[PDB]
C-alpha cells in the first residue's frame, strides 16, 4: 500500500501520477 | 518505477515571499538544476515502466 | 537564524537586518534540495 | 501567454513538440483580516518612564507590563530620545507585534555609560551594575535627566557597584554591601584591601555632559505566540472563512483558507502544528475558535505545444487541481499565472493528473504522443 | 507565631518507586495521533522518590512533618489526603525578609499567590479553627508576621479541588509539577481518581495549570500543613490541635528526552524515557 | 575560523563570539561529510 | 605605572617574557576608561 502526505504538497513538494494506470499494467501482463 | 515528484523552489525555500526570492535569484541557476533533475528521474520512471 | 519562519523574520525586522536571517534560512533550504536531489538521482539509478 | 512562458523557460523562440513544466500557479488571498483580543486599555509606559523616582543601577527597578495595549507612539511624545536602540527587532515594527510579557527595567547612570547597556559590553556598570544576556531581545532606551536627577550640593541617592568578587550574569541584581575584600585577609572594615563595592554618583548641574545622569530604561520581550497577551494598537478586523486570505492572528501571520474544524483542543491548547511542524489549527482571540488553516491552492503548470512550427495553439495542465477550484480561481481572478486560455465549456477536462484546459477530450484511443499522465495524452489532430 | 507545645515526631523519609508518574505537557501546542520527540525537564521514569507522612497518633505523639526541601531544576509533588491538610506551599532561598518569598496558600475559598519578603515564622502552617462551634474557617496568621515590598499578588482559581468525595481512596491523587524557567513559575497539575490505596501504577498527563511570571529565585521549598482546633476524631475528648491523615511524595526533574504520544484526540496517552 | 581546534576557540572567546567560529567549524566539516557519504553512495552503487 | 610615557609617533615597545601573567593587578591601577580585548575574551585571560 501507498497528514504526512497534505503537508509534503503544501510546501512546493507534490507527487506526479505515473503515465501508465494500474489497469493499463494489468492489461499488459 | 517509484515516485515522481516535483518540488518547487520558490515555494519551499521563500515560500511566497518576495524578498526572499529576490535574495534567492542571487544563487543563480541552482533550481533550474534541481528542476531538470526531478523531471529527468519522472522522465525515466515512465521509461521504465 | 533568529526563527524558520519566513513570516516572522519579515514582521521583527528591517530589511537591512533581515536579510542576513533570510539568508542564512536560504543556505540551510538550498542544502536540504540539494541533498534530496542527489540522493532521489542515486535511487533512481539504482531502480532503473 | 502559455506559449511565451514556455518560450522563456526553454530561452528559444522554437518549441518542439512535447509537454513542458513551465511554472506554478497559485491563488491568491482576496482580503487580509486580523484578530487581537479585547485588550483596550494602555500600558503604564508613562508611569514607569515618568516616574517621580528612579532606582540605583545597582538596584535596578525591574516593571512587569502585561495584559495592555503597548501603544509606542507614547514613548515618543516625553522622549528626546539620546538613545533608542533596539536589539532583535525593528523599533518601526514595534506597533505590530504581540509580545508575550514585557520587563521595563529602569536605572540611573552616567551619560558616558550608555554604551555600557547592551549584550556583549564591558566595564563597570556592566560587569557590577547590569548585564544584558547575550540573545537578549527586546529595546533600550536612554534620554538626560540632568533637570531632575541633580543637586547644587550634590545627588548622592544614586550609588553604583563598582569592586565585586565576579561579573554579574544576565538579569542579576546584586544588593550586598559586604565590603569588596582584594586577596585573602578577611575585612573588618574599612582600611588596606577593604573598599565599600557601592559608590555614590554625586551628580550635580555643574558636571558635564557625558557625566551628567541619564536615566535607562531596557524593554525585554518575549517573542512568543503562543501567550499572546500584550500587542500593539491595531484594529481586528471581521474573520472570513472558506476564503483564501491573510489572516494575523494575535501576530502570527499566514496566508490559507480558515474553516471550522473538529479538533478539540485543550483548555490551555492555543493552537496546533501537524506531523512536521507545520501550524494546522488555531485558535481566534476573540470567539475562542478552532479554525483549520489550509493553505491556499498552488501547483504546477505545464504547457502542451505540438511544435511552435506545427501551430501555436498550446494546451495547459494545471497539475494536481480540481477543475472547479481553477475555475473559482479565474472567476475571481487570484490564480497567479494571469494569462488565462480561453475556456469554451469542452476546452475544460478533468484528469487525474491536473485540469486540462484547452484541449478536447476525444472518445477515441490512439498511441500516445504527448504524455499528460494517469493514461492521458495529447496530440495535434483533425 | 505561636506553635503550641507538641511531642514532634523527627521527620522520616521513605523512598519509593515513580513509575511512569510525572509526565505534563511540555507545551501549548495541540497535536494528534503523533509521536513527539522532546527535550524538557521530566520526572525520569522510575525515579525514586521520597515519601512523607502527615498524621497524628492515637497516644497524643503527632507527625507535623514540614521539612524544608531543596528545589534543584523543579519538584513533582504527589499528594493523597481527605481532610486536605496540605493547602500550599512556600519558595525561596532564605526564606526571611532579607530575600523576596513565594507563597502559594490555600484560603478554603479561593486560592493565594504572594511574592513578598516574607517574615517566615521557624514552620509556618495554616490555622484552621471553628469560629462560635459554627463556622470551619482558616487563618495565615501561622505563616508570617508581616509582608512588605509585596511585587506579585494573585487571588484566583475559586476551585475547592476535591468535591467528588471519597469514593475509591479520597478521590484526591493530587499531582503537581513546579518548574523555574526564564522567570516563569509553572504549575502543572492533575487530579487523579485512585484506584487502590497509594500511588497507582498507571499514566496520566499533567496539564498546566497555572505560570505565574514572577521572576523571582527559587532553590528551597516547603509543605504547609493544616492544624485543626480539634473535633475532628469523634470519640476523643483530648482538647488540642489535630492533624488528619495524608501521605505526600516528593520527586526531582531531571534534563531528560521523551517520546511522547498523542492520540486523535489531543492527548498524551504515553511516553517512553529514551535514557531508561 | 581563527583555528581548526574546537578546545581553542572555547577557551580564547566568550560564547557571543566563539559561535561564528564554531558555525565556520560546523559548516565546514558538514560539508566534508556530505561529500564524503554521497562518494560512498556513489561507489557501493559501482560495487553493488 | 611608568613615570614617563614615550610619544604617540615613538611608542615605547616593552617586552614581557619568561614571568607568569597574573592580570588581576590591572584591575587595581586602571580606572579602565577603554578595556577593549580583540580576538581573546579578557574574562578567560588568566586561563591562557
Ligand atoms: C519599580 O517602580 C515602579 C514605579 O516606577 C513600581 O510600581 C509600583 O508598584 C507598587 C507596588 O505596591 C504599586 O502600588 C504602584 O502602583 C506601582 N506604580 C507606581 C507608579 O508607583 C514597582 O513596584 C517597582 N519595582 C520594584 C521591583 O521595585
Ligand atoms: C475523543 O473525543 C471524542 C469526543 O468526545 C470521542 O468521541 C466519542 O466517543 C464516545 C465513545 O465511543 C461516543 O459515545 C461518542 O458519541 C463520541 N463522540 C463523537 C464521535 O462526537 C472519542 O472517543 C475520543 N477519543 C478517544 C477517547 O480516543
Ligand atoms: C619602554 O619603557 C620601559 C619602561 O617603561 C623600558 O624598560 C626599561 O628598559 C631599561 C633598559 O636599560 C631597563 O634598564 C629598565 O629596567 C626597564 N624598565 C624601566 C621601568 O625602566 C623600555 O626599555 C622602553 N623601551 C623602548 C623601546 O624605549
Ligand atoms: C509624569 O507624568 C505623569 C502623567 O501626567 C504624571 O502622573 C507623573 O506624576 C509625572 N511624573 C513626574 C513629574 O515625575
Ligand atoms: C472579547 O470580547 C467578546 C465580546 O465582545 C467576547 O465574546 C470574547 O470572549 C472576548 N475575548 C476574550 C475573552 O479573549
Ligand atoms: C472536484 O470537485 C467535485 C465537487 O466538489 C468532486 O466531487 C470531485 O471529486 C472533484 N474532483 C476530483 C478529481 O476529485
Ligand atoms: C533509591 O535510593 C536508594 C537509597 O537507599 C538506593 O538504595 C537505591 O539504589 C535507589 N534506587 C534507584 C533506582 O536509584
Ligand atoms: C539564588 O539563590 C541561591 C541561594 O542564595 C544562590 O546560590 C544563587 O546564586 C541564586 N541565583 C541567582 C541567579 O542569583
Ligand atoms: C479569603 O477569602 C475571603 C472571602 O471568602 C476574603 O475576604 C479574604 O481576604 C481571603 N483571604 C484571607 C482570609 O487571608
Ligand atoms: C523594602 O524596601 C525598603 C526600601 O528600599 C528597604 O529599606 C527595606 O529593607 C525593604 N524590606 C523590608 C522588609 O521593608
Ligand atoms: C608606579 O608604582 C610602582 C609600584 O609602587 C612604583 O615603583 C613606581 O614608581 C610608580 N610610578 C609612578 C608613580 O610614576
Amino acid at each position: 500500500t501507498l497528514d504526512l502526505i497534505c503537508a509534503q504538497k503544501f510546501n512546493g513538494l507534490t507527487v506526479l501520477p505515473p503515465l501508465l494506470t494500474d489497469e493499463m499494467i494489468a492489461q499488459y501482463t | 518505477s517509484m515516485t515522481k515528484t516535483s518540488v518547487d523552489c520558490t515555494m519551499y525555500i521563500c515560500g511566497d515571499s518576495t524578498e526572499c526570492s529576490n535574495l534567492l535569484l542571487q544563487y543563480g541557476s541552482f533550481c533550474t538544476q534541481l528542476k531538470r533533475a526531478l523531471t529527468g528521474i519522472a522522465v525515466e520512471q515512465d521509461k521504465n515502466t | 537564524a533568529i526563527s524558520s519562519v519566513l513570516n516572522d523574520i519579515l514582521s521583527r525586522l528591517d530589511p537591512p537586518e533581515a536579510e542576513v536571517q533570510i539568508d542564512r534560512l536560504i543556505t540551510g533550504r538550498l542544502q536540504s534540495l540539494q541533498t534530496y536531489v542527489t540522493q532521489q538521482l542515486i535511487r533512481a539509478a539504482e531502480i532503473r | 501567454d502559455p506559449l511565451s512562458e514556455t518560450k522563456c523557460t526553454l530561452k528559444s523562440f522554437t518549441v518542439e513538440k512535447g509537454i513542458y513544466q513551465t511554472s506554478n500557479f497559485r491563488v491568491q488571498p482576496t482580503e487580509s483580516i486580523v484578530r487581537f483580543p479585547n485588550v483596550t486599555n494602555l500600558c503604564p509606559f508613562h508611569e514607569v518612564f515618568n516616574a517621580t523616582t528612579f532606582a540605583s543601577v545597582y538596584a535596578w527597578n525591574r516593571t512587569r507590563i502585561s495584559n495592555c495595549v503597548a501603544d509606542y507612539s507614547v514613548l515618543y511624545n516625553f522622549a528626546p530620545f539620546f538613545a533608542f536602540k533596539c536589539y532583535g527587532v525593528s523599533p518601526t515594527k514595534l506597533n505590530d507585534l504581540c509580545f508575550t510579557n514585557v520587563y521595563a527595567d529602569s536605572f540611573v547612570i552616567k551619560g558616558n555609560e550608555v554604551s555600557q547597556i547592551a549584550p556583549g559590553q564591558t566595564g563597570n556598570i556592566a560587569d557590577y551594575n547590569y548585564k544584558l544576556p547575550d540573545d537578549f531581545t527586546g529595546c533600550v532606551i536612554a534620554w538626560n535627566s540632568n533637570k531632575l536627577d541633580s543637586k547644587h550640593s550634590g545627588n548622592y541617592d544614586y550609588w553604583y557597584r563598582s569592586l565585586r568578587k565576579s561579573k554579574l550574569k544576565p538579569f542579576e541584581r546584586d544588593i550586598s554591601t559586604e565590603i569588596y575584600q582584594a586577596g585573602n585577609k578577611p575585612c573588618k572594615g574599612k582600611g588596606p584591601n577593604c573598599y565599600f563595592p557601592l559608590q555614590s554618583y554625586g551628580f550635580r548641574p555643574t558636571y558635564g555632559v557625558g557625566h551628567q545622569p541619564y536615566r535607562v530604561v531596557v524593554l525585554s520581550f518575549e517573542l512568543l505566540h503562543a501567550p499572546a497577551t500584550v500587542c500593539g494598537p491595531k484594529k481586528s478586523t471581521n474573520l472570513v472563512k472558506n476564503k483564501c486570505v491573510n489572516f494575523n492572528f494575535n501576530g502570527l501571520t499566514g496566508t490559507g483558507v480558515l474553516t471550522k474544524s473538529n479538533k478539540k483542543f485543550l483548555p490551555f491548547q492555543q493552537f496546533g502544528r501537524d506531523i512536521v511542524d507545520t501550524t494546522d489549527a488555531v485558535r481566534d482571540p476573540q470567539t475562542l475558535e478552532i479554525l483549520d488553516i489550509t493553505p491556499c491552492s498552488f501547483g504546477g503548470v505545464s504547457v502542451i505545444t505540438p511544435g511552435t512550427n506545427t501551430s501555436n495553439q498550446v494546451a495547459v495542465l494545471y497539475q494536481g487541481v480540481n477543475c472547479t477550484e481553477v475555475s473559482v480561481a479565474i472567476h475571481a481572478d487570484q490564480l497567479t499565472p494571469t494569462w488565462r486560455v480561453y475556456s469554451t465549456g469542452s476546452n475544460v477536462f478533468q484528469t487525474r493528473a491536473g485540469c486540462l484546459i484547452g484541449a478536447e477530450y476525444v472518445n477515441n484511443s490512439y498511441e500516445c504522443d504527448i504524455p499528460i499522465g494517469a493514461g492521458i495524452c495529447a496530440s495535434y489532430q483533425t | 507565631c505561636v506553635m503550641p507545645l507538641f511531642n514532634l515526631i523527627t521527620t522520616t523519609q521513605s523512598y519509593t518507586n515513580s513509575f511512569t508518574r510525572g509526565v505534563y505537557y511540555p507545551d501549548k501546542v495541540f497535536r494528534s495521533s503523533v509521536l513527539h520527540l522532546t527535550q524538557d525537564l521530566f520526572l525520569p521514569f522510575f525515579s525514586n522518590v521520597t515519601w512523607f507522612h502527615a498524621i497524628s497518633g492515637t497516644n497524643g505523639t503527632k507527625r507535623f512533618d514540614n521539612p524544608v526541601l531543596p528545589f534543584n531544576d523543579g519538584v513533582y509533588f504527589a499528594s493523597t489526603e481527605k481532610s486536605n491538610i496540605i493547602r500550599g506551599w512556600i519558595f525561596g532561598t532564605t526564606l526571611d525578609s532579607k530575600t523576596q518569598s513565594l507563597l502559594i496558600v490555600n484560603n478554603a475559598t479561593n486560592v493565594f499567590i504572594k511574592v513578598c519578603e516574607f517574615q517566615f515564622c521557624n514552620d509556618p502552617f495554616l490555622d484552621v479553627y471553628h469560629k462560635n462551634n459554627k463556622s470551619w474557617m482558616e487563618s495565615e496568621s501561622g505563616v508570617y508576621s508581616s509582608a512588605n515590598n509585596c511585587t506579585f499578588e494573585y487571588v484566583s482559581q475559586p476551585f475547592l479541588m476535591d468535591l467528588e468525595g471519597k469514593q475509591g481512596n479520597f478521590k484526591n491523587l493530587r499531582e503537581f509539577v513546579f518548574k523555574n524557567i526564564d522567570g516563569y513559575f509553572k504549575i502543572y497539575s492533575k487530579h487523579t481518581p485512585i484506584i487502590g490505596r497509594d500511588f497507582p501504577q498507571g499514566f496520566s498527563a499533567l496539564e498546566p495549570l497555572v505560570d505565574l511570571p514572577i521572576g523571582i529565585n527559587i532553590t528551597r521549598f516547603q509543605t504547609l500543613l493544616a492544624l485543626n482546633r480539634s473535633y475532628l476524631t469523634p470519640g476523643d475528648s483530648s482538647s488540642g490541635w489535630t492533624a488528619g491523615a495524608a501521605d505526600y511524595y516528593v520527586g526531582y526533574l531531571q534534563p531528560r528526552t521523551f517520546l511522547l504520544k498523542y492520540n486523535e484526540n489531543g492527548t498524551i496517552t504515553d511516553a517512553v524515557d529514551c535514557a531508561l
